[PDB]
């Protein structure tokens, strides 16, 4: 969907200080371009689950337009591999026509094997077609609003390859939220289904504890059903109190003293 | 494919999630309007999960009967990941046989080596194993949510599972089973060790006192075995003393490893 | 096929 | 570990506590034992595991162990422990003695060393008696033959007659053939061919091996002649005949 | 110290030569209330955030701050309890002293005990430190003082203090301030010009109100004693602070 | 998590990563893996029952002792283990004669078992802030009863969680709940000692691993006239004996 | 394997010495010895010089080791090679160590043409009497190296240069003399040393002032060899984010005293003698 | 998710901060029953209801005397209070021998507070688990303070704790400034502050024993309404 920039929170102070970072890939090469100095080709970033970077990712290109076609490493994983590692290669002269159309990879390479070692399994044909996907493009300060990139899960775990750090090392760790953000999202997943407003999560927002973004999804999707459990047309909000630590269950079986 | 005749009497256990799954089998399928005023079509589609032989076949298996509801029995890798060609051929037909077919459901197992993990690109990798699988992902979110058809996957371990394929919308929930108390332990002698020459006035709970964490398919041995000692004494009948021989042989004298 | 299977490998 | 409850202290899922199952899970690698009373005695027997015929006969430190005229303790499996439980009991008896102007029981007795083996598995920095026994004599002035049989978990339980050690359940279920609580032996002899007969499944006829008293009225404690146990060492045999 | 590491137990040091259980505890104190600390030329003045988490409470019923024996203002930060606690040891220690030199307490010594007493917390593995960072600032024969203080023990004699969720914020105010007077303000108008900070500082948590609580102690004023300020004083101070921040 | 308990399970005084602290409930269940008893409220007096595991035919079932008397007037039953039971029997009824020394009436019954559910709480924390004295909690739920003045016929029931709850009829062992039913749809208020001395074999015909008799089962009576005091065998074998017609049909 | 017939990108390309500061005497001491040999190698038969066989590196990460690990081919215009001493190591024993043979063969059928081997401290160990159940593969990897540049097989005309972070751990055995016939460290530089260093971005972009150096380069006793590049462009970076598409020596100064504090968080971790 | 160490003792800082076991502490009490109350400026009051097991066995008992002019009640663990309440009946009873002019509601708190302090430090021990709610009574009138295991005592109009609280407090909140203006009327602030309780549960019948409440004020030593006589306050 063409959904907003934001659509996470009041998190403008990395999207309006990130896609500074993406201006120059998106234009400004009258003197970038005649002073031509790096440029970041793809802001691979990272920030484990939980975040809202696949939207921070898709939403960025609410300005530069994309079709919905992202596919990932496990599409690299096949038998006698190599017509997919054919397919990335041929990905971006494909894009290249014209679009300011940008892909999104994902990779979780080490997910699959182990890492007692640090020299590590950094994944066969992802490390080999991700240079020359890279080393050989420019974006013309038109028509390629942004760059491809990728993100990672943990910043610690990569065998980095030529220019894998050479220049493409723009790269932040999302802050996850505090209490003034956090009852404003979960409002955003309530937009839809409205409620007894006897207590917002502005009551909520110092009952919080250890919530990453993405769970909190998992919140008013079931609370909003936890009332109509009950079938009351009228949806109560207190349902969120007993659907909450429904994340683990609690094993809440009989407190004998307690 | 049309009715599995297992019922909640044919249950005993836990039972609790059977009215967890008269969630969505029900007012997608009946009444929205009673959620109508508040987020219609609220739910998408599920999943179950538990270890082996806990009744999460059985489970949905008691239900299929009710609803006049019809599922199918072509499932996991038995018959569609060994005699192979163009998998999605069929689903392409299946949903050509689903695409007007009305009280019916998709259900299917074994699916840990199907797409739970990804092969960790080794083992010799498999194309036809993804794209039948993704085949289905096209024709996953044709009309589900406008539609009326309902969508239940199987595990014996979720998260052994991929989680690659869980973006929500495509995905709701998955919900536990586990082993049940002694009531669970209780009702299933009622059933399982009734269709059989046992004497009446029968106490079937001192056995469920002394059968603890265990599954419920194993009774079945227990009661395979229970019956086999007036037959040891060429006399008839089971008493319940019987069962106790038979609890010494097969908890204790199984928990060795 | 004109083989069958054989291999080693480490384990770490 | 001054304190700091080690695993001890941690119970278990089941309900268990690791180190006491295990610890009479280990007794029964020793030498066994057996208890018996009768109409008017009791009786006690216990074993020598083979040596080289070096383990020094005389002094040998051995299974039945006095407390005064009219008690005794026999054990199993460890050994360094038993020494010292035999020491603060009969130090208890001299006590009990003194500022009692009278002397012990029995039911007196195995309450005390039944209840001392608990403050060694519920306190800190210490480890259990890895260790089992039993306790066997007359009251004062009775009659009556008692036997109580107690172990490392602190519970006392008497008997008429029990085994601890090693292939005890190869033998009890013997005496619970023979011996019966409807009727005793008669007497001293009656009880012991009785006795000895039952540890013969584990006992390859070394009659050295194994070692006897009694207990009688009065407080007429003694020890038997290897004579007099082989000479029924073989009668016993004797009776073999089929 | 990150994972199979160091970090987790006190008294380990880390292979830089740090104690990262120690510094885990100055973003406890930074995820805290604040407060600062001005030195008077004549003496001190000291300010908290008192911060309302709810409707119920109640003004000038629930203080942030205790006192030293007679003079010695001293405030809290990040956690109170642990702040309590030593206060506690703070009355004990200088009585200890006032019965044997027979006089009052001098604060450069003070801190030499007090600044061990948290540093004999560091060094052991079986206890934790104060997670707090406090400031004591009193007056003497030789004039007036004031301290800051950090767990691990660092304290040192600043003019002018700062602590919470608003220290680079406030601090540079306390900078931005004194260098346009070198003087050396007296007691009851650095008052105001501090109350200035806290209705700046907590332009972070716009989601609530709050109030606060002074202090005051000087030769002028009280023959540098420790204590409050009520009346038009402060009432006149807090409009005029908030009305000159418009 | 992954695993709540097994990481934090070594902790003896660590709470949970979600509230209810472990070695306790873990001291909690072990009252069931041992033998059941039985206990009613009642006001002409009170009766208690249990079982007794007669394992082999040589021990003399006489001789075990699943009850005791605290006093003349107060009679304590037991459960799970034993060896750990002695301890609180050896401090309680300590307390009722020293009541009856520094205040020389006799004691009450709920001023006796606050201090003792208050001696199972040692470890980790202290009762009267005092530091501890033993390593680990210790699992015998108890099932104290005793004529008093201000309130009479009443029983209580242990836990070493230090929790107790004035039950008027409660069970023990992994039967409780097995038979806890059982009682509930049948306790009256205004029966018979007798009756209910008929109504608690029924469970133990019902609930146990074997036919029971003499040596199977033991109860213990309470009046304000004779104070606590048991049933010997051959008195158990009337009670049982004219059972029966009342289930001839 | 095609895999050797991949890691071959750029043999020639020049980027040569004038791009680079603050090691005009390494240089020296390195351009002695390896284009004399592919020079004029009758000198040292000249005069009876078993020639050199191996050079190496060593000193903190982000520095320009590999800037000169490649501006030599600028120097010869002849072959050169690129590859790690990480991906090598696989599953099937022998594979990644069969490797080693197909290179330097590889090697004789078309030179003049060397070799640099990266991060070789994971085949650079101490060979160890215990071991895991397959750590020691990697020790019977290394032996192949450690032989082929001084086995019995013979070897000329040919060259390795490799380098690490972390000196130490080595097998000495490699540091035989003859297998590489000197050393030598480069350091973080001094401030004249991380001057040229700051200048030669400026060289390139459209410089606008005046040089306005030795005070911001008396920042410059912190940095390291290899965060300038982004100063440099951190300057311009938002210089012209207000819409200033000319530079100044005004905004670079944020810039430079910016990335001094975010790389000290998690800086001066260590140095590896 | 996966787990995390630093709990395994009280003694750990999180990397954050925190000292994580602290937070399993007070969860127990959310987890826990609820206890709650108000002031007036003469008066001032305790109520909480009860649990059980089954029908057979009676209801816990939640309100603890500590002397006449001071009680308390509790929302938690049961041993803890015990702790506090055998120590508290101490100090003030202490001062009633030594200084007697009798033991004043806020410093109280200010001692216990450090309890917690020095028993959240040390290892060998463990945090009392417990947030408890207290009344008082002195030349400054009457009070109401809060207590948490952290030592973060509070002086309060009212409160409410335990499961299904919110809407008690969040009614208490938006009645705030009526139940207070009164004085000598303690038997209309509690038909508020039961109301108040009815704001989240079940209760389909007469609560008649599952309830209980104590008062005091500028006259009303401190004794504990229970039994049917409760049952007209309802
Ligand atoms: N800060 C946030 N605000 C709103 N939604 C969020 C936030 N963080 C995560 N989400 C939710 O998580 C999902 C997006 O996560 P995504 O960026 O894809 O993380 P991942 O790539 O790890 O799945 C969406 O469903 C979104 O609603
Ligand atoms: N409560 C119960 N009632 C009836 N049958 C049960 C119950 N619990 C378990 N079972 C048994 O468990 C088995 C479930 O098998 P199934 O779920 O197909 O295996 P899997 O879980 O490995 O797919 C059945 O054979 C059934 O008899
Ligand atoms: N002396 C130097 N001259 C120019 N650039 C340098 C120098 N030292 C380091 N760099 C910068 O470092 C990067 C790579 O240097 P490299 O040789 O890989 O050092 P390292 O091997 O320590 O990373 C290049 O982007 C380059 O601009």
């Amino acid at each position: 969907p063409t959904e907003t920039y934001s659509d996470v929170g009041g998190l403008d102070k990395q999207i309006e200080e990130l896609v500074e970072a993406i201006v120059l890939p998106m234009k400004r090469a009258d003197k970038f371009k005649d002073m031509g100095i790096r440029a970041p080709k793809g802001a691979l970033m990272y920030g484990p689950p939980g975040t809202g970077k696949t939207l921070l990712a898709r939403a960025c290109a609410a300005q530069t337009n994309a079709t919905f076609l992202k596919l990932a490493a496990p599409q690299l994983v096949q038998m006698y591999i190599g017509e997919g590692a054919k397919l990335v290669r041929d990905a971006f002269a494909l894009a290249k026509e014209k679009a300011p159309t940008i892909i999104f990879i994902d990779e979780l390479d080490a997910i699959g094997t182990k890492r007692f070692d640090s020299e590590k399994s950094g994944d066969r044909e992802v490390q080999r077609t991700m240079l020359e996907l890279l080393n050989q493009l420019d974006g013309f300060s038109s028509d390629d609003r942004v760059k491809v990139l990728a993100a990672t899960n943990r910043v610690d775990v990569l065998d980095p390859a030529l220019l894998r750090s050479g220049r493409l090392d723009r790269k932040i760790e999302f802050p996850l939220p505090s209490e003034d953000s956090r009852a404003q999202i979960l409002q955003i997943h309530s937009r839809k289904m409205t409620t007894d407003d006897d207590i917002n999560w502005q009551e909520l927002a110092r009952s919080t504890d250890e919530f990453n973004g993405a769970q909190l999804k998992a919140v008013t999707v079931e609370a909003g059903m936890i009332a109509l459990r009950n079938g009351q047309s009228s949806v109560k909000h207190e349902d969120f109190v007993e659907g909450i630590s429904e994340v683990q269950a609690r094993k809440s079986k009989s407190v004998s003293f307690y | 494919e049309e009715k599995p005749d297992v019922t909640y009497s044919d249950v005993g256990g836990c039972k609790d999630q059977i009215e967890k799954l008269r969630e969505v089998v029900e007012l997608p399928l009946l009444s929205p309007e009673r959620f109508a005023t508040l987020g219609i079509d609220p739910p998408k589609g599920i999943l179950l999960y538990g270890p082996p032989g806990t009744g999460k076949t059985l489970c949905a298996r008691a239900v299929a009967n009710r609803t006049d509801a019809t599922f199918i029995r072509v499932i996991g890798s038995e018959l569609v990941q060994k005699y192979v060609g163009e998998g999605a051929r069929m689903v392409r037909e299946l949903f050509e046989m689903a695409r007007t077919k009305k009280a019916c459901i998709i259900f299917f197992d074994e699916i840990d080596a199907v797409g739970g993990a990804r092969f960790d690109d080794g083992a010799g990798g498999d194309n036809e194993v993804q794209r039948t699988m993704l085949e289905l992902i096209t024709q996953l979110d044709g009309f589900d949510p406008r539609g009326n058809i309902k969508v239940m996957f199987a595990t014996n371990r979720p998260n052994t599972l991929d989680p690659a394929l869980l973006r929500p919308g495509r995905i709701d929930r998955k919900v536990e089973f586990s082993l049940p108390d002694l009531e669970g332990r209780a009702n299933i002698f009622r059933i399982h060790s009734k269709s059989m020459s046992v004497e009446r006035g029968i106490r079937w709970e001192l056995i469920s006192r002394l059968c603890p964490n265990s599954t419920g398919a194993e009774l079945r041995s227990v009661c395979t075995e229970a019956g086999m000692f007036a037959i040891r004494a060429r006399r008839k009948v089971a008493t319940e003393k019987d069962f106790l021989k038979a609890v010494d042989k097969v908890i204790s004298g199984y928990k060795k490893f | 096929s004109a083989r069958l299977g054989g291999a080693s490998i480490a384990v770490q | 570990m001054s304190g700091y409850d080690r695993a001890l202290s941690i119970f278990s899922p089941d309900g268990h506590i690791f180190q006491v199952e295990y610890a009479l899970e280990a007794v029964k690698r020793g030498t066994c034992a057996v208890g018996v009373k009768g109409k008017n005695c009791v009786v006690l027997g216990c074993e020598r595991r083979s040596t080289l015929k070096l383990q020094d006969t005389r002094i040998t430190p051995s299974k039945v162990s006095k407390i005064d005229s009219h008690v005794v303790l026999s054990f199993s499996g460890l050994n360094a422990d038993s020494r010292i439980l035999i020491e603060k009991a009969r130090v208890e008896a001299q006590s009990h003695r003194l500022t009692l102007e009278d002397p012990v029981t029995v039911e007196y007795l195995t309450r005390y060393v039944a209840g001392v083996q608990q403050r060694y598995t519920q306190s800190g920095g210490v480890r259990p008696f890895g260790v089992s026994t039993l306790i066997a004599g007359f009251d004062p002035r009775d009659d009556e033959p008692k036997l109580y049989q107690t172990e490392p978990s602190g519970i006392y339980s008497s008997w008429s007659a029990q085994t601890i050690g090693r292939n005890s359940k190869t033998v009890r279920e013997f005496l619970e053939k023979n011996y019966d609580r409807k009727e005793p032996p008669a007497t001293v002899e009656e009880c012991v061919k009785l006795t000895v007969r039952s540890l013969l499944e584990v006992v390859q006829t070394g009659a050295k091996n194994i070692e006897i008293t009694v207990v009688k009225p009065d407080s007429d404690i003694v020890a038997l002649s290897s004579e007099e146990i082989n000479q029924y060492v073989t009668q016993i045999e004797q009776e073999k005949q089929e | 110290s990150i994972g199979t590491g160091y970090d987790l137990s006190n008294s380990v040091f880390s292979p830089d030569g740090r104690n990262f259980q120690v510094e885990y505890a100055v973003k406890a104190v930074e995820n805290g209330t604040t407060s600062i600390g001005i030195k008077c030329n004549d003496g001190v003045v000291f300010a908290v955030e008192k911060l309302i988490t709810s409707k119920l409470l109640v003004p000038q019923k629930n203080v942030k701050i205790q006192v030293v024996d007679r003079h010695i203002g001293c405030v809290y930060s990040g956690l109170i309890p642990d702040g309590r606690h030593l206060v506690n040891r703070g009355r004990e220690e200088a009585a200890s002293f006032k019965k044997l030199y027979k006089t009052p307490i001098p604060i450069p010594a003070f801190a030499d005990r007090l600044g061990q007493y948290v540093q004999a917390h560091t060094l052991y593995n079986s206890v934790r430190p104060f997670g707090v960072s406090t400031i004591f600032g009193g007056v003497d024969k030789n004039g007036a003082h004031l301290y800051m203080l950090e767990p691990s023990g660092s304290y040192w004699g600043y003019k002018g203090a700062a602590t919470g969720k608003g220290r680079q914020s406030a601090k540079a105010e306390l900078e931005k301030l004194v260098d346009h007077h070198p003087e050396g303000l007296s007691a009851r108008e650095a008052v105001k010009q501090a109350a200035k900070i806290i209705y700046l500082a907590h332009e972070d948590n716009k989601e609530k109100d709050f109030e606060l609580e002074i202090s005051w102690c000087s030769l002028s004023e009280t023959n540098g004693l420790h204590k409050f300020v009520k009346g038009d004083l402060l009432q006149e101070a807090i409009d005029f602070a908030q009305k000159e921040i418009n | 998590m992954f695993l709540t308990r097994s990481e934090y399970d070594r902790g003896v005084s660590t709470f949970s990563p979600e509230g209810r602290l472990f070695q306790v409930e873990y001291s909690l269940e072990a009252i069931k893996l041992g033998s059941t008893a039985i206990g009613i409220a009642t006001k002409e007096g009170v009766v208690l029952g249990v079982e007794k595991r007669a394992t082999s035919p040589l021990l003399e079932s006489d001789s075990i002792e699943k009850i005791v008397e605290i006093d003349r007037h107060i009679g304590c039953a037991m459960s799970g283990l034993t060896a750990d039971a002695r301890s609180m029997i050896e401090h309680a009824r300590t307390a009722a004669v020293t009541h009856n020394l520094y205040y020389d009436e006799d004691i009450n019954v709920e001023s006796l078992t606050q201090s003792v559910c208050d001696l199972a709480l040692r470890f980790g924390e202290g009762a009267s802030g005092e530091e501890r004295l033993m390593s680990r909690p210790f699992g015998v739920a108890l099932l104290i009863a005793g004529h008093d003045a201000d309130d009479g016929y009443q029983l209580f029931h242990a836990e070493p969680s230090g929790t107790f709850y004035r039950y008027n009829a409660k069970a023990i062992g992994s039967g409780s709940e097995g038979a806890q039913a059982e009682l509930l749809n049948e306790w009256h208020s205004s029966l018979t000692l007798k009756e209910a001395e008929l109504l608690v074999l029924k469970i133990l015909k019902q609930v146990m691993e074997e036919k029971l008799d003499e040596n199977n089962a033991q109860l213990s009576c309470i009046t304000k006239q004779d104070g606590f005091k048991i049933y010997d065998n051959e008195k158990t074998a009337e009670l049982i004996k004219e059972l029966k017609e009342k289930e001839a049909a | 394997d095609p895999l050797v017939y991949n890691m071959t990108s750029f043999e020639q390309g020049e980027i040569t010495f004038d791009g680079i500061g603050g090691l005009t005497e390494q240089i020296r001491e390195l351009r002695e010895v390896i284009e004399l040999p592919l020079k004029n190698p009758e000198i040292f038969q000249r005069v009876g010089i078993k020639p050199p066989k191996g050079v190496l590196l060593y000193g903190p990460p982000g520095t320009g080791k590999t800037l000169l690990a490649k501006a030599v081919a600028a120097t010869i215009g002849a072959n050169f090679i690129f590859s790690p001493a990480s991906g090598i190591v696989d599953k099937y024993i022998g594979e990644s160590a069969r490797i080693i043979r197909e290179m330097f063969a590889y090697a004789k059928e078309h030179e003049p043409c060397i070799i640099f081997m990266d991060e070789v401290d994971a085949i650079g160990g101490r060979r160890f009497s215990e071991g895991t159940s397959a750590d020691r593969e990697i020790q019977r990897t290394l032996m192949e190296l450690l032989t082929q540049m001084d086995g019995f097989d013979n070897l000329g005309q040919t060259k390795i240069i490799m380098a690490t972070n972390r000196p130490d751990t080595l097998d000495p055995a490699l540091l035989r003399p003859g297998r590489l016939d000197r050393k030598v460290e480069i350091p973080l530089p001094n401030e004249a040393g991380r001057l040229e260093i700051f200048k030669i971005h400026t060289a390139k972009v459209k410089k606008t002032g005046e040089f306005d150096f030795e005070a911001a380069v008396k920042m410059s006793d912190g940095f390291n060899g290899a965060d300038i590049r982004n100063c440099a462009t951190e300057a311009g970076f938002f210089a012209i984010r207000d819409d200033r598409d000319h530079i100044n020596p005004d905004d670079l100064m944020k810039a430079v005293r910016k990335v001094a504090e975010v790389k000290k968080l998690e800086g001066t971790i260590e140095y590896q003698k | 998710m996966f787990r995390n160490n630093y709990d395994g003792d009280t003694v750990t800082f999180s990397p954050t901060g925190r000292l994580f076991q602290v937070e399993y502490a007070l969860e127990a009490i959310k987890q826990g029953s609820v206890t709650v109350g108000l002031r007036s400026n003469t008066h001032a009051v305790l109520v909480a209801l009860k649990r059980n097991a089954d029908e057979l066995s009676s209801y816990q008992k939640k309100i603890i005397k500590c002397d006449e002019h001071m009680g308390l009640s509790l929302a938690g663990l049961a041993p803890d209070a015990r702790v506090l309440s055998n120590y508290l009946r101490q100090q003030c009873n202490y001062s009633s021998l030594v200084f007697n002019r009798k033991l004043a509601v806020e410093r109280a708190g200010h001692l216990l507070c450090d309890k917690a302090q020095k028993n959240t430090q040390s290892y060998g021990g463990r945090p009392y688990g417990v947030g408890l709610l207290i009344i008082g009574y002195d030349k400054s009138g009457a009070h109401l303070l809060e207590f948490q295991p952290s030592g973060n005592v509070t002086e309060l109009y009212g409160t409410a704790i335990g499961a299904r609280s919110q809407g008690a407090k969040t009614y208490l909140e938006r009645t705030l400034d009526t139940f207070i203006k009164i004085d000598g009327n303690p038997d209309e602030l509690i038909k508020a502050g039961v109301e108040a309780i009815s704001q989240s549960l079940r209760d389909e019948s007469l609560t008649v024993d599952n309830l209980s409440i104590a008062i005091v004020g500028k006259d009303t030593p401190f004794t504990i309404y229970d039994g049917e006589a409760v049952a007209k306050y309802i």
